[PDB]
């Protein structure tokens, strides 16, 4: 099982900033573009909001390092 | 209709197709069989130094509309003598069950499968009798696996 909508909304969220232009969301294999919103997990791995929210709806760990998010 | 996660899956497969053509994993190729982006075919060469050396193995790959949030279905279409691959072509590989991650790619899947051909996991067997033979009568296991590779995969 995955995370409640409340736990998910409690995770960090920031707008794209120019330094993110060089980074790639591992879930959609796409470089961040302006307007995007990025979520940064406790283990410090970052994703598009819609990308990791979709995964955390039915799962509980980081796509990259498999550490528990909570 | 939210079936629009077809768009998510298709965009991701389309990018992976480009990347796996320009930078395929060693001794593997893969691509769509036809017009359906979700149904691929793949060739794997038996890893050099292993009992599968000189084999040419074919795999089916089916992505779901949920990809990459659910693992692709990958099955061997060539017979192979291997304790983690049964006669249905089912592959016992953790990242294809509950160790799947959306950061994985089909290239990574093919690399793991090659790694599994090189080093089987007899602690998690699909073909128990092959695992048991691998651990107790290694030489007999390797003799028969080489005979299978020659007869069924060349
Ligand atoms: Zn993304
Ligand atoms: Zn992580």
């Amino acid at each position: 099982r995955g995370l409640t909508k409340e736990q998910i909304d409690n995770l960090a969220m920031r707008s794209f900033g120019e330094n993110d232009a060089l980074k790639t969301c591992s879930v959609c294999i796409t470089e961040y573009t302006e307007g995007n919103k990025l979520r940064k997990l406790p283990c410090s791995h970052e994703y598009h909001v819609h990308c990791i929210d979709r995964w955390l709806s039915e799962n509980s760990t980081c796509p990259i390092c498999r550490r528990a998010v909570l | 209709k939210t079936a629009a996660k077809l768009s998510t899956s298709a965009k991701r497969i389309q990018k992976e197709l480009a990347e796996i053509t320009l930078d395929p994993p060693p001794n593997c190729s893969a691509g769509p069989k036809g017009d359906n982006i979700y149904e691929w075919r793949s060739t794997i060469l038996g890893p050099p130094g292993s009992v599968y050396e000189g084999g040419v193995f074919f795999l089916d790959i089916t992505f779901s509309p949920d990809y990459p949030f659910k693992p692709p279905k990958v099955t061997f279409r060539t017979r192979i003598y291997h304790c983690n691959i049964n006669s249905q072509g089912v592959i016992c590989l953790d990242i294809l069950k509950d160790n799947w991650s959306p950061a994985l790619t089909i290239s990574k899947v093919l690399l793991s499968i090659c790694s599994l051909l090189t080093d089987c996991n007899p602690a998690d067997p699909l073909v128990g009798s092959i695992a048991t033979q691998y651990m107790t009568n290694r030489a007999e296991h390797d003799r028969m696996a080489r005979q299978w590779t020659k007869r069924y995969a060349t």
